[PDB]
Formats: C-alpha cells, structure tokens, sequence
C-alpha cells in the first residue's frame, strides 16, 4: 500500500493466479499497488519489483547466463 | 510522439512530452509552422519529467509557448545516394538551391553514427595526389588523412580548397563533399557554386560531381555545429559504397566556435577560456569518422583560421592532434603573389618517410627544405649586403632558393578570375623530377622571374625559349 | 573421462545454486545530459560502482556507466559507452563489483579497452584473475631505492637523463616533438631486457593507435607489450579510466609477474600516452557533473588524480617481490608553457623531466631533448657503472657548449681553447642525433661516448658525425663482436675502464679510423 | 604466421557465429516447447525465499 | 579455404549442434513438461540452418 | 554521534546527524569501513538540519551513501610524546612504518590548536646557533622563526637538514620534526629513512632523534593540507616540555596548493590566482604556532617552491609574509665542492642587524657581503680581460673572496661518510671572530685551498700551517 510495485509475466495472468500472487506478497504490506505487465517477449518467468529492489528469476536470465559462455 | 513547447529563450527550446514517449537524446523535435514549413530542433538533454532541452536549427522568432511538436524518433536525417550528387544542402539535408525538393525515395540516414572500429582501420599510408606541387613535395596528402591549413584573414585557404576540388575532379572522379561550417555567404555561396559550375570537365561541371552542405554564421549555432556531421554522413555513404570520397571542411575554427556557443546557451559549465567542456569530444566525433577503412576511405582537408598567430587558441589547439599533415599559409608569402602562399617550412606531413612516398621523394623534399632553410639564415646578409660577402657557393644556394620559392607558385584553375592565366595541374612523380632537376642545376642559367607560375620545369624551359 | 564431467555436473544444479528469491537493487534514469545519467536514487551503490543498464526494447546490448557523484536522491553516473541509447525512465541495475580489468600473462600483445574488452578483433582475453582498478599506493616500507637502469636506447636519455626501474620520468613537450617517438623507442628497446611494456593511448586517434600498434608489430615488440586504448571518439569516462586500467595491468606485472621468454619478469614499464588529454577528459567529466571548477577549469582534485595514478609506480623491495613499475607520462604543453596547471602538477609529482622543445626539433635535430632544463632526480643511480663513468665528461662538455652556444656563428673567430670546446660541443650534439625506431644497446652507447669524450672525433668533420657513428657501429657489430660482448659483460664493474676493455676498445676504434676515411 | 593467425581467428569468428545461430535457434525452439509445455508452476518458483 | 572449411564444418556439424541444442533445450528451463510437442520437435521446427 | 553519510562527491562527503550532537567544525568524523580501516574525515561546514560537509582524507571509493558515521567529538587526535620519536606517521597519526601501533597509553592531542597567546611571545629575538658557519653568519636563524631553503634539487638540502638535526640533538638537547607535506613516496618515504638511519652524528641515529610525518602525494587534498598541523601538534609536546625544536616542512607550497584544492572542492569562490580565498588565514593557522614562547621554542626551516619564478605570486608572497630568514642554496657552490652550498649574496635574514646579533657580527657580515659583491662584479673583469687588469686593492679583494668562499665550507658530523673529515660545530661568536680576523689581517700569507673544510680561523691556522 505505502510502497509501489510492478510485476511481469510471460503469459496473461489468470485472475485466481493474480490474487494468489497479490496475497503472496504479504511480507511488506499485503495487497500492495501492483501493476501487472505481460511483456510477451519474456518467457515462462516472473519479474517482481518492490520499492527500489527487483527480482528477476525469469528464464531470460538463465538463458543470458548460459550465453555468457560466448 | 507529440509534445508541447514549454519555454523558448533565444535559440534554446524546452519541450515536454508524455513520460512514456520522451524523445531519445539526439532526436529531432520537428516543430510545425503555420505556413506549411517546419522548424527542426534537436534534443540535447533529457531532464526532469519528460522535458527535453533542444537547439533551434533555425530562427525561432515565430513560435509561441504552446505549439505542438512531433518527435521524429530518429536523429536528423539527411539524404544519401547518387540522387544527392551535385546538390546544395543545409544542416537538415534540405536542398537550399533553386532546384526542387529531394524525392521521398532517396535513402535517408541519421547524422549521429559511430566511427569505424579499431579493427577496420588501415595502416597503409597511400599518398593521395592533388596537383598543387608545393603541397605534394612539402606536405603530401594521405588517404584517410586529415590535412589542414592554418593562418587566415587573406591567405588563400578557400581558394586552395576550391583548387583541390577542381584538380581532383580532373583526377579520376573525386566526388567531393564540401562541408561549409559557418562559411560566409559570399565565400561559400555564389563563389563555390559559380567557380565549380565554371570549372568544366567532359561537359559535366565539377559542381555536378560534388555535394555542398553550407551551415551559416547567419544560421544559429546548432546548425553550424551539426553541418559537419551532415557532410560526414553524405561522404560516409560513398565510403560505404567503396568509392574513395574526399571530404572538405571550411574553417573548423567556426565548428569549434559554434560548439562553444551551443554549450554556453545550454548552461553547460564553461571550461578553459569560456569554451565548452566537451571541446575534445566534439572534435573527436567529427574527426574520427574521417578515416580509411578496408572498403573505402574519407580522405579530407580541414581549413583552420588561427586568430592572429595564436596557434595556442583552443580551436587549432584541439584540431592539431587529429591531423596527419599540416600546411601553414603566411601573409608574407601572399605579399609575394603566390597562389599556394603555403610556407614550405613549418608545414609537415607524417607520410614524409622514404618508404611511403619513394626514396628520392624524401631526400629531395629535405634538400629543398635545406636550401630554403639556408635562405632564411642569410636573409639579413642578402638584405644589407645585397648578396655581397657571400661564399658564392652560397650565392647559388641563394639563387636556387629564390628560384624554388618562386617555382612553388602554380596558376590555380580556381584563381583564373583574380589575375591568373589558365590553371595547370602538376601531377606528382612528373614534377618531383622537376624539382630534382632544379636542385641539380638545370635551371641555373634561366632568369629568376621565369619560374613565376608555370608548373613543370619543362614549362619554364618552354617559357624561357621565348 | 566423461564420468568426471557427470560428477561435476548434476550436483551444482541440484544443490549448488541458491535459486533463492531475494530483491537486488536497481534504479531508474530521471535525466540524461551530456553522457551523464542520474539513475534516480538507486541505493546501496558504492562510491564508484559500475552500473549495468540492462538491455531493453530496441537495444540488445548492455551499456555500463560509473557512479561518480552519490547525491541524496540522485546518483549522477557518467556513461562509459554511447549515451545516444539510454533514455529517461530506463531501469538501471547496479553490480556490487568495483571496476576490474583482466590481467596477467594472457593479456600480452593485445589491444584492449580500459575495461579490458579486446578491440583488436583477435578473440577474447584468456585470464583467470582480475585486478581491481584504483588501488592504494604500495606504501612507505614496501619500496626500495631505484638502482636498476631502464635502457631506453637513445643516447641522450641513457647518458644525461637516467631512467631507472621504479622511476616516474615525464616526457614533457609541445605539439609533435617526438614524445611518442621517445616512448615508442623506449618500448622497442626492451626486446631482451626482461620488461613488460604498457602503452595507454589516452585521447589519441584510432588511426594513430593503429599505426603505433603496427609499428610495434613490425619490430617484433608484441610478445612483451600491452596496449590500452581510449581514443577521442570514446566517452570521457573511458579516457578517464584508461591510465588506471593500464597501471592496474602494470601492477599485476609488478606483484606477480609473467612468464616472458621462459623466465619470470616482474618489471614493468607504462607509458601514459597523454596525461594532458587524460586531464581534459576528467575536466569534461567533472564539469558535466556540475562539480566546482578550479584553476583553468580543471576540478580541484586533478592533482590528486594524477598523483594517485603515478604514485602506483614503484620499486618494491625484495621482501615484497622485488618487482618494479616505471611510469612514463606524456604531456602536451601549449606554446611551451610549462607553468600551466597540469604541467606544473605532473612535474611536481614525477621524479624527473625530459623537456622536448619545438625549436630543437625544427632545428633539424631529430631528438629534441633539452639537457639544460631536463633533469632526472634519481641521478646516476639509474645508470650502469660504465655509462655512469663515461657520461660525466659528456655532461660537462655539453654544459660548457650550452654556456658558449652563442658563438656557433663565431666559433672560428675566438680563442683556441674556446674554439676546441665549441667544436667538441658541436660534435657531441651531432652525435646525440638519432633516427627513429633505432635504439642503441647500452654497450654500443658506452663505446660511442668513450670515443667521443676522448679526443677521437676531433679529426672527423662535424656534419659526418652521424655517419661516423652509424658505420662505426656496423663495424663493431661485424668486425669486433667480442668487444661488444666484453663491454656488455663488465658494464656493472665499479671501475669500468679496465685495462682489458680499455685496450680492446682502443684497438677497435683505431682500426676503424685507419680503415675508414673522413 | 600472419596467414596462420588469420585462419585461427576466422575459425574463432565462425565459432562465434555458430554459437549465436545456435542460441537464436534454441530461443525460437524453447518458445515453442515452453508454450506447448505450459507455465502453470512458474509462480511457485517466485517464493522459495521471498 | 577457411571460409569453405567453416561452412563445411557448420553444415556437417549441424546435427551435432542439434544434439547439443537438445541438451541445451532440455536444460533450457531445467525441466520439460511431458504434455508438450517435444523439445526435439521444437528444435526440428527451429532447425533453420 | 552516530551519523549517517548522505552524499559522496569525490573527496567531499556530507553526513547527516541528529538535530543535537552535530559535529563541530574540524571534529574528525570517522567512517567504519572494511576491517577497522576507518576513513577519518574532517568536518568543514555545518549545513541545514545536521548535515555537515567533510573532506575525505582517504580513498573514499569503497564507500556508499547510508553508511554509519561516528563523530569523535574533537579534531584529529595524533599521538604525542617520546613514543613518536623515530617513527613515521601519516596525517591521521597512525604509524605507517613497519613498527606496530603506538598504543592507547600514549597521549593524544587535537591537531587544531591555537597559537601561543600574546603574553607568551618572546619580546626580543634570540639568535639560534645552527652551527653551520655560512648560515650562522650570513643568514642566521631566529629562535622561533621560519626559514626558507631555495636550493637546487640535489645541492645538499637533505644534508643540511641532517646537520641541523644533529646540532639541535647534540649541543642543546632538543629534537626535530620532519613534515613532508605532499612528499613523494620514493624521494620522501624511502630516500629519507635510509639517509636518516645511516646518518649517525653520534651513537644515536638522526632517525632516532626526529619525529617523521608524511602527507604523501597520493593522499587526498585533506591529508596534504593537515599533515603540517599534525607535525606541529607532535612538535608542540616537546616545545611544552621546555625543549627547542626544529620543524622541517618540505615545500610549504604543496601545503598552499593542497589548501587551494580543498577550497575548490568545497566550492568556495577562488581568489586572485585561483588560490583559496582563505589563503592568509590558512597560512596563519599554520606558521603561527612556530614561535619562541617562554617555556620553549619551535624554530622551522621550510622548503618553498616558487610557481614559475614569481616571488610576487600569492603563495610565495604569503609565505614570505611569515619568513624570518632565507637561504638560497646553489649548485654553483656545489661544483666547487663546498658542503653548505649557500649563496651568501642571495641568502638574507631579518635578525642580521646590530641590535640583536651585536655590532661586531653585523659588521663582519656586511664586510663579507661587500667583498663577495665586489668579486661578483669583477667576474666580468677577470673573465673578459684577465687578472692583470685588476687594480690595486681589487686584486686583494678577489684573493680574499676566494678564501672567504672556501672558508664557508665546514665538515659536518654527518658528512664523515661522504668525505671522512671529522665533524665540527663552530659557535656564532667563533665564526664572527674568524671572519673578522680573515678580513682585517691574517689569512693572506696562507694560500687559499687551505681554508677548505675548517672550523674557526684558529683551526685552519694551526692545522694547515704545518
Ligand atoms: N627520433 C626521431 N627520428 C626521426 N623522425 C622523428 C623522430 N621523432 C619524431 N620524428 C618525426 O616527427 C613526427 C612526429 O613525431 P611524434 O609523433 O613521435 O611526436 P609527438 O610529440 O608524440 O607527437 P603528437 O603530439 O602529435 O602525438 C614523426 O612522425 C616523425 O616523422
Ligand atoms: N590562388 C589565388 N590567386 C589569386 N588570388 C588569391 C588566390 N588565393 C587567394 N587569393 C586572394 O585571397 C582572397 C580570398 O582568400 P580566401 O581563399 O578566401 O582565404 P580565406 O578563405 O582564408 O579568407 C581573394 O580575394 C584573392 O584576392
Ligand atoms: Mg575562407
Ligand atoms: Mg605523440
């Protein structure tokens, strides 16, 4: 509520999953202001940002990490 | 991609855009005007909340504090192609001569590109022929080399730059890209057009083989600053095509001054004597695109106006580091009615090496410099003694030095209007022999005055026959 | 043994990767100026991190920037690459790692960015350790007095301006005067002297650095040299960090060393190609960051900047490895104004000066060194005993000539002793002329100066002194190799003019004078 | 020697080109396989530690 | 000759790259749902060169 | 206490503290970092609500905004006492040499003190017997007075400093302190320790009798600014003990320019060359604690670098405003191997007047200066023409000038390694009597080159008249 957040998912999020992740983020405030995005170029991943900290466990991250072998 | 103009102070305009579609740092704001034409600013600083500070590129005396502005998305785009050949353009790549607008099918490219990478650079220092002999065997060109001229206020820099374009249109094709940075309207316009149209080869005027882009002290500082980049794009097209293009910049001093004015108007912290903090980097981005890649090569000359004799001035000081060869024009020689008026001394070239320009070329160049260097040392001797008390052997040195100094003068195909006779193109390797003969002493009996303006040594021999 | 690969894998993936959701720090750009981003207020950023700017739409590359000013609610970060692409609102993530460069044996004979990325297009660098840039100086007890010489290969420097391992000798000059020529000769002279050369090339042209690299390649000087490069087109941040990356590489050579020609070499030489252009780049960076301008518009800490850069050059004692690192900064004075800001700073923080003048250069004399004002404050400690004994007479005679230099056009019309002094001075000055890319080994210089100091070249006419030197050297190389070997072998002797070397050299020079005609 | 170094670099550059092509092909194929596979359980991976 | 050899090596080793692509595709996400067209099938569809 | 660092802009940082307990100016806020490695700062301003601007005095590279900042409640505290003898410190007072930490039991005093009050000042000026004949005669020190050593780089400055330390250690009990402001980490950190450890005027090594503090070149401007004050604080303990102390400062101009850089970093308006606006006050905080109080005295000998060669420049001008003597060491007196390479005609001293040094001392000093000036003038007569042109009473003047110039040479107790001659300490009165005798009498029948390296006139007479 006090803090703002943003979320990105490869596929269009279903409503039940949207509420599930909304209530999942109860570490800080519960149902914080979350602006769910798609970014379809993202694949099977979830990028959640709360405040000035991000989390990026999306498969693009692991693909880039493997690509670092180049 | 639609904004609103917030402030306008002088030629600096602040526009505001929606936060999601703020223009990049070097986009064209393209303000539309009621008459149908448009004012094409460029962004320079993204500040605040979707607010951009831009330079005018134009008058900015006809616009309010609320005009809609359409972001182009791309930087300033200029035509490139054979279609833009033999045409006169401004900084925005709009034909400013009487001919019609460039068609919409002509490829357009941004002016802010990147210079060739380090790998693409070439190390072979092939000599580029010009026809002005005193330039060919004092300080020759270099393909993908930045020659420059110095001195100013009367000495013929613009005239030698016109002569080079004419002679290099005689040689091969020499598609030349003249970049008029803040050129005087009289000098740049109706004299370059007039002379190039007059200079004719194969029933196709040299004007029709060269592309001219003229900034204008009259145009605001931003136009005079980015005109060099526009001309660089025009030449870089032909370089990518593989042809050996030749790019000419007029008074890079004015390029530096325009940069200083733009920086001051932008509120940038002043550096050195009120000059821009980015003095080095602007010259870097303008000069680094002029080089020789494996495919093509933008050989170039850049005239420079040194204030008075102050070579410490920030503009010549900055540009020195980027030059492969320097030519120093002095008024004292000009008082001697010499078209080149180039100083044989104090005009160096990095490719003056035995194994880059031929073994004899280096030693004959040094010997000519040695002969001329001697003449200076005993100038007062000749002055008060009238050649008296000379070693006699020195008298010949004196005589050969005066003959050399007069022989450097060459009728310029572009100087026919002032007083000269028709111009002569003196090819290198055909007149290095001429100078070798003069040093050997084949002209030790011809009078001094006959080496005045003839070109080859065979020419002065033929003149002496009469 | 594929079983080894199977065992190494299948365990790190299952229980070797944390894969733990935790929130890493980022920020958003709020204003992009002239290559400067604010990155909003990204917290937990060290005072000189390298921010990452991950790729976004319309850009599949990652561009790095240095976080220099850490303001409240603003981190003004200078961009290392091109700022044409970074836009307002771009998300920027901060690595926790300070600027680091690859170093060691692998990075040898390669042209690289300040960041260590190759620009030679010859493949990636091979390395296993990265040395952080911007290290604290070695310290007080860590160093040792400079004793081992650095034979540059040009007579004037090696005789009158000693350069020793650990010394910071400045090549101060103006316009083009051979500063890069003196440096490139010094680098070329280290073919078999157990040294690793670093060239930095700050603010130069891509064509100029390519030409220098081609010159080193042509003389087989790329098996022991590194070249860093931050050309003029590069952003001011890259030029700003170029010399620091170069001396980080040099520090790695100094501390650990590399296997050069089958032996461990812990001595390094670094040539900051232009500290003048480095200071100009730093001034641009500071002024675009709105930092307060000091004298001549340079920020207040340019002295601290070049000082921390140069003081990392040292001669470590035996306890810490015995390595060394000689700095050869280069400065581009305007109109020979040595009193300008950076020239004064660098001459104050450096150990000696090599004043190159335009007058001497355009006087026909190639190496335009000015012995009167140039000084190496290390002194004779950075010379072999042979050169040290020989060069005292040279220094005295050159000083005498400089005292009476006004009589070159009156030399004949003077006292006999004064005429002799002027003639000897002219012969010595003609002898110190040297072409380019022609370094003279130490024994050769010792022999030449032994000849010149003693009354041997008096018969030789002045204009032919250079030809005399050239063909005399050729004679020694082909006719008397043993004399050169003997001089080289006992160069360190306390009393170099020993009877055996003395008589051998005298016989060789007498034989050459008899055979040749002048 | 210069020719030999050129062949080594040419093979290395060819190796980089092949690696980039393989990466692009894997990305295109990975998208197809992932879409047919489904991504229902991706949410569970976001709270192993947060 | 180097260009010809590289093209020959690339064409000849395309199946090996596909074999490596399958391993990478299998390890692309560290898992593969059984209800899928198949990693090999997608690689064949994305075989390209 | 326990503030938080808010801003980091190069060396300058700003820390935010609570409304109360805000650090005062020069309160030395410490930043815990790494492993006990504290980035001690120095508060210079108080801003707004608890924000205080401080100078780095260290790397300030590994820092991040938001770290803890600890206020010490007092300026930088440095160890003081005999525990500092024979040790090498940085500005912060931590020993940088090999030996271990000083330890908590040793007294620590603030770096920023106030000079002695008005009453404590010595009403009259007492000569300081430095022992060296040329200095004691021509440019005598003043007890509690500054001195300049304008000598060539490598003419004997370090040897002179060693000799003064030896004399202040031997004759009077005394000690010495060396303040290497902005001293190179080679020529200072190492080229000094070995010289002062090998040098042994007595059983004790010069190193064991001197407190060394180095503000190295690589340290930020704050360290180079305050290293002089650290040296003064270390010497003030021994002064308060009633001893007489020599404080050697190396190139006080480096202190001035460090102050200039600090002021520029703080954003203060520049002043008259770009120097700090507080140039006079900064040079007053330093150099005013160098005074002869009732209890004890701190004499100083400060090397000075003249920018360009302008004795009118603000830095050397402000230094000269606080100088009581000047010694111009010269290499010309070094080719002719005289150990004190002091030019008697350029070195001056305020205390050289009849009232303080007595009538006879002033008379003999004036006479020596007069004969040396005559000899300098007759340089041209002797060189152009020769000795024969010298008139009567002017041949004698040059003859005596030779013997005076050689007699100034003295064998130092620290020079017995360079030359092997035993050391000699000539009191001022002995110098006065010796030079008076040399001028009005004896010394003409004794040939020159026999006054070489002798003490009193009696010493040369007895020794070299056998
Ligand atoms: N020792 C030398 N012998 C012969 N020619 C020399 C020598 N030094 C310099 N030159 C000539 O002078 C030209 C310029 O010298 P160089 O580039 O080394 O000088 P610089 O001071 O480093 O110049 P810049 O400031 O332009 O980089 C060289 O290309 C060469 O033509
Ligand atoms: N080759 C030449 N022949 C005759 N006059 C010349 C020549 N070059 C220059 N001039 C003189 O110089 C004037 C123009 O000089 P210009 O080339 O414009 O120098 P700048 O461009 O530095 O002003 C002409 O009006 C003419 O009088
Ligand atoms: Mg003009
Ligand atoms: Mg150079």
């Amino acid at each position: 509520r006090a803090v703002d957040a943003s979320v990105t998912s490869a596929i269009e999020l279903s409503a039940e999953q949207k509420e599930r992740i909304t209530r999942e983020l109860q570490q800080r405030y519960g149902d914080v202001h979350v602006t769910y995005h798609v970014d379809p170029t993202l694949i099977g991943g979830l990028i959640i940002r709360v405040g000035d900290q991000v989390l990026d466990n999306s498969l693009r991250a692991r693909l880039s990490a493997i690509q670092r072998v180049l | 991609a639609k904004g609103v103009i917030q402030e306008i102070i002088g030629v600096v305009i602040r526009a505001k855009f929606p936060e999601d579609e703020v223009p990049e740092i070097y986009n064209a704001i393209e303000i539309p005007l009621g008459n149908g034409d448009r004012l094409v600013c460029e962004v320079q600083q993204q500040l605040g909340n979707g607010v951009v500070k831009a330079v005018a590129m134009g008058s900015t005396d006809g616009l309010r504090r609320g005009l809609e502005v359409i972001d182009t998305g791309r930087p300033i785009a200029v035509p490139v192609g054979p279609a833009t050949l033999g045409r006169v353009f401004n900084v925005l790549g709009d034909p400013i001569d009487g001919m019609g607008p460039i068609g919409p099918e002509v490829e357009r490219r941004p002016i802010h590109r990147d210079p060739p990478s380090f790998e693409e650079q070439n190390t072979q220092a092939q000599i580029f022929e010009t026809g002005i002999k005193v330039i060919d065997l004092i300080a020759p060109f270099t393909r993908g080399g930045k020659t420059a001229i110095f001195g100013g206020a009367g000495v013929g820099k613009t005239v030698v730059i016109q002569e080079l374009i004419a002679n290099i249109a005689k040689e091969q094709s020499g598609f030349s890209v003249f970049a008029g940075v803040g050129e005087r309207s009289r000098e740049g316009n109706d004299l370059i057009h007039e002379m190039k149209e007059a200079r004719i080869d194969e029933n196709t005027t040299v004007f029709d083989k060269t592309v001219m882009v003229f900034g204008q002290m009259n145009e605001p500082p931003g136009a005079r600053l980015r005109v060099g980049l526009t001309a660089l794009t025009m030449a870089e097209y032909f370089r990518d095509e593989g042809r050996d293009i030749l790019l000419f910049i007029d008074n890079i001093f004015r390029f530096v001054q325009a940069g200083s004015e733009v920086s001051s108007l932008l509120g940038r912290m002043p550096s050195q004597v009120g000059y821009q903090p980015t003095l080095g980097t602007e010259m870097g981005e303008l000069q680094e695109r002029i080089t020789s890649t494996k495919r093509g090569s933008i050989t170039s000359m850049q005239a420079v106006y040194v204030p008075a004799d102050d070579y410490t001035d920030p503009a010549p000081a900055t540009v020195f580091s980027h030059l492969d060869a320097t030519i120093s024009l002095e008024r004292s020689i000009a008082e001697r009615a010499i078209f080149p008026a180039v100083d044989p001394l104090a005009s160096t070239s990095r490719i003056l090496d035995p194994n880059i320009v031929g073994e004899e070329h280096y030693r004959v160049a040094q010997e000519v410099k040695r002969v001329l260097q001697r003449y200076k040392d005993l100038k007062d001797i000749i002055a008060i003694l009238g050649m008296e008390e000379l070693s006699d052997e020195d008298k010949l040195t004196v005589q050969r030095a005066r003959k050399i100094e007069l022989f450097f003068s060459q009728p310029f195909t572009v100087a026919q209007q002032f007083t000269g006779r028709p111009g002569k193109y003196v090819p290198v390797k055909k007149t290095v022999e001429s100078f070798a003969r003069l040093l050997n002493g084949e002209g030790d009996h011809i009078p001094e005055s006959f080496f005045y303006m003839q070109g080859d040594f065979d020419d002065v021999l033929a003149a002496y026959e009469a | 043994i594929t079983e080894e690969l199977i065992a190494r894998l299948k365990q790190g993936i299952t229980s070797g990767v944390d894969l733990q959701p935790r929130q890493v720090n980022v920020g958003t750009v709020i204003a992009v100026g002239d290559g400067v981003a604010r990155l909003s207020g990204l917290d937990q950023v060290v005072a000189s991190e390298i921010v990452e700017f991950p790729p976004k739409a319309g850009r599949n590359e990652s561009i790095y920037g240095i976080a220099l000013n850490l303001e409240q609610d603003s981190v003004a970060a200078i961009i290392l690459g091109d700022d044409e692409t970074i836009e307002e609102g771009d998300m920027v993530t901060s690595t926790g790692r300070v600027i680091s460069v690859p170093v060691g044996q692998g990075l040898l004979g390669r042209v690289v960015n300040p960041l260590g990325q190759p620009i030679d297009g010859k493949g990636p660098i091979v390395y296993e350790k990265t040395r952080p840039i911007e290290r604290i100086a070695p310290g007080v007890i860590t160093r040792k007095s400079v004793d081992t010489p650095v034979q540059t290969g040009i007579i004037a420097i090696d005789a009158l301006i000693p350069i020793g391992r650990g010394q910071r000798e400045l090549i101060i000059g103006d316009r083009q005067t051979g500063k890069t020529a003196v440096a490139i000769d010094t680098i070329l002279n280290q073919k078999g002297q157990g040294m690793v050369c670093i060239y930095v090339a700050i603010g130069q042209r891509r064509a100029q650095v390519a030409q220098v690299v081609g010159t080193l390649e042509r003389f087989g000087a790329m098996e022991y040299t590194i070249v860093v490069s931050a050309t003029a087109s590069e952003s001011a941040a890259l030029q700003y960090i170029a010399p620091y990356a170069g001396c980080a590489m040099g520090e790695e050579i100094m501390e650990n060393g590399v296997m050069l020609n089958g032996q461990l070499v812990k001595d390094a030489l670094i040539v900051y190609d232009d500290l003048s252009k480095h200071a100009v780049a730093y001034r641009q960076v500071s002024l675009l960051l709105r930092r307060p301008p000091g004298r001549e518009a340079y920020p207040g800490d340019v002295f601290y900047l070049h000082s921390r850069l140069l003081e990392r050059a040292a001669r470590l004692n035996e306890e810490y490895g015995g390595g060394s690192l000689t700095a050869l900064p280069v400065i581009e004075t305007q109109a020979n104004d040595v009193s300008a800001y950076i020239p004064t700073n660098v001459i104050s923080i450096t150990d000696g000066q090599i004043y190159l003048e335009s007058d001497l250069f355009n006087a026909g004399q190639r190496p335009a060194l000015n012995v009167g004002i140039s000084v190496s404050r290390v002194g004779g400690a950075a010379q072999t005993r042979a050169m040290r004994a020989v060069a005292g007479k040279l220094k005295g005679e050159l000083a005498q000539f400089r005292d009476l230099a006004a009589f070159a056009q009156f030399a004949s019309d003077l006292d006999a002793t004064t005429k002799a002094q002027i003639e000897r001075g002219q012969r010595l000055q003609e002898l110190l002329k040297q072409p380019q890319y022609q370094p003279l080994p130490v024994e050769d210089q010792v022999a030449v100066l032994y000849a010149a100091t003693n009354n041997y070249l008096d018969d030789v006419p002045v204009p032919l002194i250079t030809k005399w030197r050239d063909d005399f050297l050729a004679f020694l190389r082909t006719a008397h190799p043993e004399v050169r070997k003997l001089i080289y072998d006992n160069r360190l002797d306390r009393k170099f003019p020993t009877p055996e070397v003395k008589e051998a050299l005298e016989a060789a020079i007498k034989e050459f004078k008899a055979t040749s005609n002048y | 020697a210069q020719a030999e170094q050129e062949r080594i670099r040419m093979l290395s550059e060819a190796k980089s080109q092949i690696a980039d092509l393989v990466t692009l092909t894997a990305s295109r194929v990975l998208g197809a396989e992932l879409q047919a596979r489904g991504h229902d359980a991706l949410i569970a991976e976001s709270l192993a530690a947060l």
